[PDB]
């Protein structure tokens, strides 16, 4: 039940919800970026450390 | 008890006091009991998944409604200090039911809003389901106990023809260490008790004479017996059944009758001892369950309000208790007071211009 | 519960229904929504009517 402009107002609801989903995506993407550099760091650090110790 | 809950867009900050006692948006001219609901604030989470979330939440709400009504029905089927008719004043966690719906308390510790609202709904489902399974087990076990009592009383129910003679006769009433004889307990009614005491000699042969000694006399038929040869049991029964001499071969046993009676007394005392705590467990199960139910009802109302009103979490609701037979006048007045909220599209049927769900007995 | 604009148009000279034969006036009042659940149940309903 919306006038010719309240339809657009609640469309700005739905678009701000797409924005909230994009912000949740940004938060989870950054958090998984944090997790991923940690994981890849652990992996490659272990590989390099192992190679150095075997050579030693 | 019937109770109403209405939510609104909340376009003005004066609605903080209008939730309590507005005069212009009063109900029944400041006569209906109105108090602002203890409104929390929760995250949005989703909207595309939210419609189906609210639908399945309504299905689960009907499910838990059935669960709590089933708990109340069972506690009434206990039929002692808790019934649908008498002693029905069962307090909501030690506080009166009306008093707790009017003073509902909302907590974050049990159910963090930071989690998904689906997470909370499924945790509620898990808890209520464990309660329900424990309730089915409790029903089976304790009603089996009550049925054991009832069936042991069924063994204590009936005339002496079907009721044991543990405390009526003695071990010596028959011939212990019989040579070739059997003290057949041919119970004869009172219409014919005076006849066997003379006919016993002729009713069979190869028997013990002077076997006219009666044992006991009962309202339906007089207990009595007669001693006779093992093969002659057949002949005496066939001759005596025609003169109204009912045959009932009773066996005496002190040990087994005593054991059965001791089992009966054990079951009675243990049943009281299990029945007290049974009421306690039923009370706490029903207790935690309705508090979860009022919480989940408030959650569904919140979800519907967020669906309808707008991106802000600015919304304003309140309980409502109409006076009887004036709630149609409220239907009209609140239609007027809430139609200007929409002012366009929303026949009505169930899609009211306001938010509402009904709570009842 | 859908809140998106309305692509409005009208059909004149309503060619008969393909399968029955009814020359009855028609129009379109179309709206788009994002929810997949809506794309299920709304379309189920319209097929129903």
């Amino acid at each position: 039940a919306l006038s010719d402009a309240d339809v657009q107002k609640q469309i700005k609801h739905m678009m701000a919800f797409i924005e909230q989903e994009a912000n949740e995506k940004a938060e989870e993407i950054d958090a998984k970026a944090e997790e991923e550099f940690n994981i890849e760091k652990g992996r490659l650090v272990q590989t390099q450390r192992l190679k150095i110790m075997e050579y030693y | 008890t019937e109770f109403w809950l209405i939510s609104a867009p909340g376009e003005k900050t004066c609605q903080q006091t209008w939730e309590k006692l507005h005069a212009a948006t009063t109900k029944n001219n400041n006569l209906a009991v109105s108090s602002k609901f203890n409104i929390p604030d929760l995250k949005v989470g989703t909207l595309d998944v939210l419609v189906g979330l609210s639908d399945e939440l309504a299905k689960l709400d009907a499910f838990v409604e059935g669960v709590v009504k089933k708990v109340a029905q069972y506690m009434a089927d206990v039929l002692e200090d808790s019934k649908d008719k008498v002693q029905e004043n069962l307090l909501a966690s030690g506080v009166d039911l009306v008093t707790y719906i009017t003073r509902f308390q909302w907590d974050m510790a049990k159910y963090p809003i930071k989690q998904s609202l689906k997470n909370i709904s499924e945790i509620i489902a898990k808890g209520v389901t464990q309660i329900d399974n424990d309730l089915k087990s409790r029903a089976s076990a304790y009603n089996n106990l009550k049925g054991n009592l009832q069936n042991l009383e069924r063994k204590n129910a009936g005339s002496l023809l079907t009721r044991s003679l543990a405390e009526i006769v003695k071990k010596d009433d028959f011939v212990l260490d019989s040579e070739y004889l059997v003290t057949l307990l041919v119970v004869v009614p009172k219409l014919n008790h005076n006849d066997w005491i003379k006919q016993y000699e002729t009713l069979a042969e190869m028997v013990v004479p002077r076997s006219s000694n009666v044992l006991s006399e009962d309202q339906d038929s007089y207990l009595c017996n007669v001693t006779l040869f093992r093969k002659a049991v057949d002949d005496f029964r066939h001759k005596a059944r025609e003169n109204k001499f009912i045959v009932r071969d009773f066996q005496y046993n002190e040990e087994e009758m005593k054991a059965d009676k001791e089992e009966m007394t054990r079951l009675s005392t243990d049943k009281k001892k299990q029945f007290g705590p049974l009421v306690r467990w039923l009370k706490v199960n029903f207790s935690e369950a309705f508090i979860a139910w009022i919480h989940i009802k408030a959650l569904r109302v919140f979800v519907e309000s967020v669906l309808r009103y707008g991106l802000p979490v600015n919304f304003q609701a309140m309980l409502l208790q109409p006076n009887k037979k004036s709630v149609k006048k409220l239907r009209e007045v609140l239609h007027e007071l809430y139609k200007h909220l929409d002012s366009s599209a929303a026949s009505q049927q169930e899609y009211y211009p306001y938010v509402y769900y009904k709570i009842d007995c | 519960r859908g809140n998106v604009f309305l692509r409005q148009a009208e059909i004149e000279n309503p060619l008969e229904d393909p399968v029955t034969g009814d020359y009855v006036h028609k129009s379109v009042f179309i709206i788009f929504f994002q929810g997949d659940q809506l794309k299920n149940r709304v379309k189920k309903i319209c097929e129903g009517f």
